[PDB]
């Protein structure tokens, strides 16, 4: 018959530090085991502090996005201001939610600095639950990508040693390296990756390359 | 997801886990699985995570409506009626959501189980999610209304505790929440692996 | 009677709206006031008889917590509104999770001043405009903020207004007396000693309302308890 | 279907048909009350009675709900109305409210029935003002009056219709604090007030009382001819 | 004076009177310029005060980041086509993503305001517009009305007294293309002062614009960046 | 939608009455006159015939007096266009009640049903009213007998005499002196509405033609409404009129 | 699933239910009280379904009420029997199914004592005695034994006491504690709470 | 759509220096037969932009009356505003989403080629929405076949010249008619360039069969 | 006496006035000339500038369509910019629904059909806009037909509507158009145009022109630059 969803692959990795959020994600678009494109990239930039990826159906991830982008505009026409990370976070929430009954099938991962100036890492499902976390990931590589933050960034498992909130300079290292770690043993992660980061001084982006196997 | 709820002479307990998984992967650990509602009511979340949760924010939406308009700051029998009457007239879609709404009214400590089909049951003792049965065991094991306020959370601790410990689909930090007159308070926040090493001696 | 209600006159301006703000004048008097401390909000409740009961008279309504309103000309006509704005504030905490804003609340009630028509429509359109004129004071992370609503649907920000009755009585001795920095203890005294002025009845703790909101503290209304002193500083 | 502005403002701001209506009020058949300690009590007068009419079927105190009862002055098609409007939200409100309903939660619903039918396309403004009393819980006495134009008050005394004037003139001097102490004055205040609209007559004076849990009781000919009895 | 009270009646003469009565709206707001270069394309309108207490209307409008309106008129009324031109908009990004072009996007006001004025029982649109805009065919400038009749203009005023600012632009008409983006916003200033009387002059409060260009988005500038461009220009 | 043409009929008057419905009354002022009266077993209707000629089928029915349902009846002054519409709405209100709770309908329910119906006319929708004011008898296990009588406002009561139509006025005041409460009965009240009637009619000598009488009584738990036939009814007049000298 | 019972004496309807609260393996409350007074001298029982049984119930609740206000006097048990099976009939077709079992007991100062039975497909049937869930066929056995249309409230309760607890022997659920009430000119009057303390 | 009837076949383009070529086959497919072996499924859209499409090729035939209303109807006003390719792109990702969230697609799957203000807009749409925007491609099997084809070419020199583009292509419609069942050997070359849409006449492949007798 | 105040009613002379008041809403707008020839048909329209503020080439009363068919409309330009665009639904429609090029003598049909519907009701208003459809066709020929407020559609040779007609009407008759060909046409147009145009009320204009015919390839288009420029010089040396 019709199967309206299929999995494109994608891999999204947030990590909220005090002053900084991190949101990269790779640009291999594949549908089955045949890749389109070798340049797709995931993340989509919303407002100056607010970056979102979006892990799933393509066909979803750009229809959403343009979706967002419409009801961005519709709340700074309304109330003249931009919308917050929390804002977003919420409106997103009740956005998938419409969808019920027919959801999309996506991954959001919304990042970036609060009203605080502090790093908000907001993880959706396709329903349009969300809770606040420092580090969230996201798509086929999900799975391998939690389990390193757990050790490196939570201290977890380690007895006496000191907790030091995790710095931008190991955190540029650190998302790196679990993808060289991630495109290795994914088949849906690979050819190149984008990091964008979000300070409160702007969105940097920066690409590092990846095993084109 | 393992969830319980009290009542007795001081005022009601609620206890909760942090963990929600979806299959064998666990999703997240630390989820805050109770809603607060108003100041002196406090709900819960069993089920679907996205249901229950955007569902009692209408019930937090109406509560607010009803303080407004009439100002007679809704009792916890009728806000369970409210989250019920949502809940049925979307019945057959797949909505999939449990829940207990807690707090104190002129009548007394009320506490009620509203469910995704319309059930809706006051009660002195309530559990719910996939650990329930578990729940009810260390619950039923010699609670008396006549407990004090220290003896009834040691009871929620130890409730829990050996709740997640036999759930692969419970577990994280047990989330305490007392209820009294004027509103609920954050007992505690405790992992469940550093409580079971204690009660292990 | 031969003139539609969305007949121009040939002055550009329409009938029905022109009659509206024609109702305001019969409407009780409301004062509103502007501090960066807060807003506070006055009116008479116009008790017509020594048998009725002057609690249940309430003219000052609260749209959300950090918004309060007024209302004056018909009251029958102000429950529309009233009931309209508190479903805004919520669906604006519901969807996107944040207090709505005082100006966003009075686009959502201006937005239904001109609704009125009579062909083209559903059976929930309105066949005249509002009779009632609003005032909404309100703190938000713009800080403490009064705004006016007419039948017309122009919402304007003001650091003062006075409806009803008499605005120009009110309004001639409002401007004066209202300088700057002036803060809400201040503001409350010079409100009433315009309000006292310019209503018949004597003032009395029962016989008009008072309110106001704060930064850090939720829309208050004041007692009797409380009014009694506030009179006694008259 | 039929959409026109039947109401509509006026070079002076007022609305003739809300006027108009409370013309329909300005003769009616004169219905007050007041309010006791725990007891509180209706009464209106009937001018048509023929001894002809059945007087069940024609009584214009009715009862909304078990705590709430209420009369009305005016055009009484139109009061059918709004009584079997607010009769169906009385207990829609206990199944959305597990609790009772309020006294002040009905009048509002009775004031906005009777705003929407001001605005809306092709309609009249109803000419009935109703007067609605009842028992809120913790056992406090409540009385409130409507108006065509849907603005609703409260009272502690009160009178609409035909004659409403001279009644108050009765009542405000009359009501005080050490009045309304027993059960008998209080109906015999309103007994007493009907007096200004009295024809030289009076076996037609219709009451009805409210104490506590208890529901309305309507008094017979001969008990408040009882009442009467005693003048000087 | 049988034929003044509705829109369908034509008169001996083939004139509609409430479209008619409808232009008179327009002259009973305040005045609105605007004009295009090569390049930028700057509204200037000027914000009524209802009393020196209260603040004053916003007579400029976000539409797109390219496009931008000045209302004259119905205050109220003007939101309804506001609204309607923001989803115009928002659907020309979502669908084509694209910019909307602005001789479009002023053509389907043309579609949404003839319907009124066409059928019985409803009233036109009172409000008049000025809507600029940066497309690939460089600026524009758009004057609408309520008769749906709407226009392609260098430079044009509407509002109350609006005459004498049309007097303005037309002499200094071969200047206005090579104005830089200070020199343009000056030209309109000027057209403001010349419709109100000497006994009132231009201030940061009741002044706002906006300013549309090649490489620069709609932005408005309330009161504190008005200054900038209010200051070097003799009155 | 041209305003010129409408005339405004649910609008008030300066004075607060509605005009369509004072004029509807005017109406069933020249109507066929009708009235009723309540004794302790039965109640009756005698309704007088406006159209008469040779040239009259009579093929129906009692023509003006209805049967609503098993257990009621009605009678019709005013207009009879618009009867008829009345008429075939009150025998789907009695079908309705009958459909949901399986039992007669009572006769307080089934009045106040239809005078719903003419509120929506008078109050809204633009439509002229009804021109119809009726008379209703009928049991129920209630409150036993029954006499409403409703008018084109939708204002009705209970009676236990009463008359409707031309010379309406004239008649009540005969049923007020004459009328005795718990005192009549069916035999002494058909003497009474006769007496009623020959003072009242336009037309001496009350032919047999003009009023025909309309009883209704309960038997063996069932309600049996008859219209007497122009035998009996001039047997009536004629017992009547040897009470006038002998 | 849960029990019903009903018995009707001469000048008396007594009714029983059970007080358990079920869901899943667990019984979630033990004193639930599934009888729905709809008038005075009216009850109603509804088990079915745990959502549609209190929505559907309360749906006539409020009518039976509505009724008694609007014309001064309650309905007769008979009219509420043929009432409640419209709107559940009604509804079967719809895109909006319910699935209860109710019984309407009821007592009528003409009519006398009735109880109505009715299934999920609103079927209704006036019996002297009913009962519903997987508990009607080990009850209405012993019911057909020791009933009698001269029974006296004092054997009826005692006879009640017989099919009760017989639930607590072969029926395989636990039901602990019944609730009882009886109907008489009078009105409702509760009765002693029958508990079999396991 | 379930069984698109007359499906029909890969569509290559790849973009060189100041131009796109589009090559498709001229083959109609019923099922499993090659039933019209005469059509043109490379519209030309303006003068700027070119579309060329697989599956259903009654969908193409209705794409193919809509969207020559909307640039006629473009036309018609004069504004001197033309759809350049992007836009023509970002419109068939919604009509083929918007059908699609209603569950009634159309299955196709579509190459819009173009040349406009010196930047060619090769660009790939699908019937579930799936869009993008590659130097080179393929739909149905020709991404399994000639895709590789381009790819290995692009890799080593990504900028191709007008004569290398069409020789490139002439290879790999060449391999599609040896390695693909539903191909044909007539098909038409489309390059868009700045001179405009011009569609060569149905050409054919030389085939080397000569390794039949190596098998032998 | 009340008889005009609606489309609805008939005088009593039988005259609709509704209707005869839209057409004089055309007696005041500008003048616009057509033509056929062999080659095709030629469109003429005086577009009065109103203000110097006014871009060249603002309110253009010359519509296209359909790619073949050309509008001249004289009248209220907001009930024309709603004609033109419904006729373009029709043209659309027909390409849809028949898929082929519209001829013009059922597109002149459908449309006058749309402004004749609006005559009838008292809910709606006649259109005051007048306008004319020329075509050409390789298998049809040169085509001209004029609509009027009330749906009346002839063709013409030549035709002139809005303010100057007799004028018009009568300079056209002299000359033969028959056996003409267009490129001089476009020549006698201009010519007609600045003879029939004359400043007393009015000040300055744009003179617009249409090629349709042998010379577009049955394309609808504005006259180009070059013969634009060649086609007014001459109208400006035979003016005196």
């Amino acid at each position: 018959r019709f199967s309206p969803y299929a999995f494109n692959g994608g891999t999204v990795l947030a990590i909220a530090g005090e002053d900084f959020s991190i949101v990269a994600s790779d640009t291999r678009l594949s549908e089955g085991f045949s890749i389109h494109t070798r340049d797709s990239p995931k993340c989509y930039k919303l407002t100056d502090k607010t970056v979102i990826g979006c892990s799933g159906f393509h066909g979803d991830c750009l229809t959403l996005t343009k979706i967002i982008e419409a009801r961005l505009k519709m709340y700074k026409h309304s109330n003249n201001k931009a919308m917050t990370t929390g804002a977003i976070a919420a409106m997103l929430s009740t956005i998938l939610y419409s969808r019920r009954f027919f959801p999309y099938y996506v991954y959001n991962i919304i990042g970036g600095l609060d009203e605080e100036g502090k790093g908000a890492v907001y993880s959706f499902d396709p329903v349009g639950s969300y809770q606040r976390d420092s580090f969230k990931a996201g798509g086929s590589a999900s799975a391998m990508l939690q389990p390193l933050l757990d050790n490196q960034v939570g201290f977890k498992n380690m007895q006496n040693v000191e907790h030091v909130p995790l710095s931008l300079d190991r955190a540029m290292r650190l998302v790196k390296d679990v993808f060289i770690s991630a495109a290795e043993r994914d088949v849906y992660t690979g050819d190149a990756l984008k990091v964008c980061i979000v300070t409160k001084e702007g969105i940097r982006g920066e690409t590092v390359p990846l095993r084109k196997d | 997801t393992t969830t319980l709820a009290f009542k007795f002479q001081h005022g009601v307990i609620v206890a909760v886990d942090s963990r929600a998984s979806a299959g064998n992967y666990i999703a997240t650990l630390k989820v805050n699985k109770v809603i607060e509602i108003n100041p002196y009511l406090l709900g819960t979340m069993s089920g679907c995570a996205a249901d229950c949760l955007y569902w009692e924010r209408l019930l937090a939406k109406e509560c607010r409506l009803y303080y407004l308009r009439n100002g007679e700051r809704i009792s916890v029998s009728a806000a369970s009626k409210l989250l019920s009457n949502m809940m049925c007239q979307y019945r057959g879609m797949g909505l999939s959501m449990g829940s207990m709404i807690c707090g104190w009214d002129k009548k007394g400590p009320g506490l009620y189980y509203v469910d995704e089909n319309g059930t809706r049951l006051s009660g002195n003792m309530f559990s719910t999610g996939s650990g329930n049965s578990h729940a009810y065991g260390v619950m039923d094991s010699g609670y008396r209304p006549d407990l004090s306020i220290e003896e009834a959370y040691d009871l929620g601790r130890r409730a829990i505790v050996h709740a997640t410990h036999r759930d692969s689909y419970s577990g994280g930090v047990v989330n305490m929440y007392h209820m009294k007159e004027d509103g609920w308070v954050k007992v505690e926040s405790t992992d469940v692996s550093d409580l079971m090493h204690q009660y292990r001696e | 009677y031969d003139r539609g209600v969305n007949t121009f006159s040939p002055e550009g301006r329409l009938f029905q709206v022109e009659y509206a703000i024609e109702a305001i004048k019969l409407g009780s008097t409301a004062i509103g006031i502007q501090t960066s401390e807060g807003v506070c909000l006055a009116v008479e409740k116009r008790i017509t008889s020594p048998l009725m009961e002057p609690s249940s008279i309430e003219k000052i309504v609260e749209i959300d917590a950090h918004i309060g309103c007024a209302m004056s000309g018909l009251i029958a006509d102000a429950k529309t509104l009233i009931d309209k704005a508190r479903v805004e504030t919520q669906n604006h905490w519901f969807t996107y999770n944040e207090t709505m804003t005082v100006e966003s609340v009075t686009q959502a009630v201006s937005n239904l001043a001109l609704q009125f028509g009579e062909e083209d429509a559903d059976p929930g359109a309105m066949s005249r405009p509002f009779g009632v004129a609003l005032l909404f004071g309100g703190v938000d992370e713009k800080g403490p903020q009064l705004f006016h609503m007419d039948p017309s649907g122009t919402f304007v920000q003001c650091d003062a207004r006075a409806i009803g009755s008499a605005s120009e009585g009110a309004q001639s001795s409002l401007q004066e007396v209202y300088h700057k920095s002036m803060t809400l203890k201040e503001a409350i005294k010079s409100s009433l000693i315009i309000l006292k002025q310019v209503m018949e009845e004597k003032l009395n703790a029962t016989n008009i309302e008072l309110a106001t909101v704060q930064p850090g503290q939720n829309f208050h209304m004041f007692t009797k308890e409380e009014l009694e002193e506030v009179i006694k500083d008259i | 279907s039929y959409d026109r502005a039947i109401t509509v403002f006026s070079p002076d701001g007022h609305l003739f048909q809300v006027e108009y209506a409370q013309e329909a009020v300005k003769k009616g058949s004169t219905a007050v009350g007041v309010r006791g300690k725990d007891i509180v009590v209706l009464g209106v007068e009937k001018k048509s009675v023929a001894k002809l009419q059945d007087e069940r079927t024609v009584r214009k105190i009715c009862a909304l709900d078990d705590n709430v009862c209420m009369a009305f002055a005016g055009l009484t098609a139109d009061a059918r109305i709004v009584i079997n409007r607010a009769r169906v939200e009385c207990q829609s409100h206990r199944l959305t409210v597990e609790d009772p309903v309020t006294v002040e939660y009905i009048t509002r619903y009775i004031a906005s029935l009777k705003q929407r039918y001001t605005q809306s396309n092709g309609r009249r403004p109803f000419g009935i003002s109703a007067l609605i009393v009842g028992f809120d819980f913790d056992g406090t006495p409540r009385l409130y009056q409507t108006d065509p134009s849907g603005t609703y008050h409260a009272w502690k005394a009160n009178a609409i219709g035909r004659g409403a004037k001279s009644v108050r003139e009765f009542l405000e001097k009359n009501y005080t604090d050490e009045a309304i102490e027993t059960d008998d004055l209080t109906i015999k205040l309103v007994i007493k007030a009907l007096l200004e609209v009295v024809q030289s007559g009076g076996k037609n004076i219709e009451l009805a009382v409210m104490r506590r849990d208890q529901p309305l009781k309507i008094l017979n000919p001969e008990e408040i001819e009882k009442y009467v009895a005693e003048i000087e | 004076n049988q034929y003044d009270n509705d829109v369908t009646v034509w008169s001996p003469q083939g004139r509609i009177h409430q479209i008619e009565y409808a232009m008179e709206a327009v002259k009973q707001g305040s005045a609105t310029v605007g004009l295009k270069s090569k390049t930028h394309a700057v509204l200037v309108a000027l914000k009524r005060a209802q009393s020196e207490l209260a603040a004053h209307q916003k007579k400029i409008l976000h539409v797109d980041n390219h496009i931008g309106i000045s209302i004259a008129g119905l205050t109220a009324d003007a939101r309804l086509l506001c609204n309607f031109m923001r989803q115009e908009c928002l659907d020309s990004r979502f669908v084509f993503d694209r910019p909307l072009p602005v001789s479009r996007l002023v053509s389907l006001i043309g579609s949404k305001t003839q319907i009124p004025t066409q059928r019985y029982g409803r009233r036109p649109y009172g409000v008049g517009l000025l809507i600029a805009g940066y497309d690939d065919m460089g600026p524009h400038i758009f004057q609408t009305c309520p008769s749906a009749n709407y226009f392609d203009c260098r430079a044009m005023s509407i509002g109350a007294r609006s005459q004498s600012a049309r007097t303005y632009l037309e002499r200094h008409m071969s200047e206005f293309m090579e104005c830089n983006l200070n020199e343009l916003v000056k030209h309109g200033l000027r057209a403001l002062r010349e419709t109100l009387p000497a006994e009132q002059d231009l201030t940061t409060k009741n002044v706002s614009i906006g300013i549309v260009g090649k490489d620069l988005e709609f932005t408005i500038y309330d009161d504190d960046d008005v200054s900038p461009f209010l200051e070097g220009l003799e009155e | 939608m041209s305003r010129r043409y409408d005339s405004r009929t649910t609008i008030f008057s300066p004075e607060g009455r509605l005009y369509q419905v004072e004029y509807a009354m005017e109406a069933i002022g020249h109507a066929g006159t009708c009235l009723g009266i309540l004794a302790n077993d039965g109640v009756l209707l005698a309704a007088e015939r406006r159209n008469i000629h040779k040239l009259l089928d009579e093929v129906f029915f009692s023509e003006k007096i209805y049967k609503l349902n098993e257990d009621m009846a009605c009678s019709v002054a005013g207009i009879t266009s618009d009867a008829n519409v009345l008429t075939n709405e009150l025998r789907l209100i009695a079908q309705r009640y009958l459909l949901q709770y399986q039992e007669p309908i009572p006769c307080e329910q089934l009045v106040t049903a239809l005078c719903d119906i003419k509120q929506a006319y008078t109050q809204f929708g633009g439509k002229r009213p009804f021109g119809v004011s009726l008379l209703y008898i009928g049991w129920d296990k209630h409150y036993g007998f029954q006499l409403y009588q409703s008018d084109p406002s939708g204002n009705y009561g209970g009676w236990k005499a009463t008359c409707i139509g031309n010379n309406s006025a004239a008649a009540v005041s005969m049923l007020k002196q004459d009328y005795k409460e718990g005192e009549m009965t069916l035999k002494s009240a058909l003497a009474l509405a006769i007496k009623v009637l020959n003072k009242t009619m336009d037309v001496s000598k009350l032919s047999a033609e003009k009023v025909e009488i309309a009883t209704l009584t309960r038997e063996n738990g069932k309600t049996v409404i008859r219209v007497l036939k122009q035998k009996e009814v001039e047997q009536l007049i004629k017992k009547h009129e040897e009470e006038e000298a002998k | 699933m849960e029990y019903l019972i009903g018995i009707q004496g001469p000048d008396y309807v007594l009714v029983a239910s059970d007080r358990v609260a079920a869901s899943n393996i667990v019984q979630m409350k033990d004193d639930h009280d599934k009888m729905f007074k709809m008038s005075e001298k009216i009850l109603l029982l509804c088990v079915g379904e745990a959502g549609d049984t209190v929505q559907f119930a309360e749906y006539i609740q409020k009518n039976v009420q509505l009724y008694k206000m609007r014309n001064g006097y309650e309905l007769s048990p008979t009219a509420a029997a043929n009432f409640t099976r419209r709107n559940l009939a009604d509804y079967l077709r719809s895109r909006t199914p319910y699935h209860v079992n109710l019984l309407l007991a009821g007592y009528d100062e003409h009519e006398g004592p009735a109880l109505y039975y009715m299934d999920y497909l609103a079927a209704l049937a006036k019996a002297p005695f009913a009962a519903h869930g997987y508990g009607a066929f080990l009850t209405l056995s012993i019911l057909d034994r020791y009933y009698t249309p001269t029974i006296s409230r004092e054997k009826a309760v005692e006879l009640l006491r017989k099919c009760l607890e017989e639930l607590q022997k072969r029926f395989i659920l636990n039901l602990p504690t019944f609730s009882v009430r009886i109907i008489d000119r009078n009105g409702i009057h509760d009765l002693d709470n029958i508990s079999f303390p396991k | 759509t379930q069984n698109p009837m007359v499906t029909g076949t890969s569509v290559l383009g790849l973009k060189f220096e100041g131009g796109v070529v589009i090559a498709a086959d001229m083959l109609g497919s019923y099922g499993s037969l090659a039933r019209f072996r005469n059509i043109s499924r490379i519209m030309r859209v303006n003068n700027s932009t070119m579309l060329g499409a697989s599956g259903d090729y009654a969908d193409f035939q209705y794409l193919k009356q809509v969207l020559g209303q909307m640039v006629i109807d473009e036309e018609l006003l004069g504004d001197g505003h033309s759809y350049s390719p992007k836009a023509i792109h970002s419109w068939l990702t919604r009509a083929m989403y918007s059908r699609r969230s209603k569950m009634n697609p159309l299955w196709n799957t579509m190459v819009i080629g173009g040349y406009a203000d010196g930047e060619s807009f090769l660009g790939y749409v699908d019937m579930l929405g799936v869009a993008y925007e590659a130097p080179s491609l393929a739909t149905g099997y020709g991404a399994y076949l000639a895709q590789p084809l381009l790819r290995e070419v692009l890799e080593k020199q990504p900028v191709l010249s007008q004569t290398e583009a069409r020789e490139l292509v002439e290879r790999c419609m060449r391999v599609l008619y040896y390695r693909d069942a539903r191909s044909y050997n007539r098909f038409q070359i489309a390059t868009v360039t700045e001179k405009g849409v011009e569609i060569e006449g149905p050409l054919s492949a030389e085939t080397n069969w000569d390794i039949a007798h190596m098998i032998s | 006496t009340g008889y005009d105040l609606s489309a609805s009613t008939f005088s009593p002379d039988g005259r609709v006035f509704q209707v005869e008041y839209a057409m004089k809403a055309v007696e005041n707008s500008s003048t616009a000339i057509g033509i056929r020839c062999k080659d095709g048909v030629v469109f003429g329209v005086e577009k009065l500038v109103l203000s110097k503020l006014y871009e060249e080439g603002s309110n253009k009363r010359l519509f296209n369509v359909d790619r073949h068919v050309g509008m001249a409309v004289a009248g209220l330009l907001a009930d024309a910019r709603s004609l033109a665009d419904i006729a373009r639904e029709e043209a659309s429609n027909f390409r849809s629904n028949f898929g082929y090029n519209i001829p013009l003598k059922h597109l002149a049909d459908r449309v006058a059909m749309y402004v004749h519907a609006y005559t009838l009701y008292s809910a709606v208003r006649p259109f005051g806009c007048s306008f004319m459809l020329g075509s050409y066709s390789v298998n049809d020929g040169a085509q001209l037909y004029m609509i009027d407020p009330s749906g009346v559609s002839y063709g013409y040779w030549g035709c002139a509507i809005g303010k100057a007609r007799q004028a018009a009407k009568t300079e056209i008759e002299k000359l033969q158009m028959k056996e003409m060909t267009c490129r001089d046409v476009v020549k006698e147009v201009a010519k007609i145009i600045y003879i029939v145009h004359d400043e007393v009320k009015d000040k300055a204009f744009e003179l617009e022109l249409s090629w349709v015919g042998e010379i577009t390839n049955g394309r609808h288009e504005i006259v180009p630059k070059d013969v634009r420029e060649e086609a007014e010089k001459y109208a400006k040396e035979s003016l005196k």
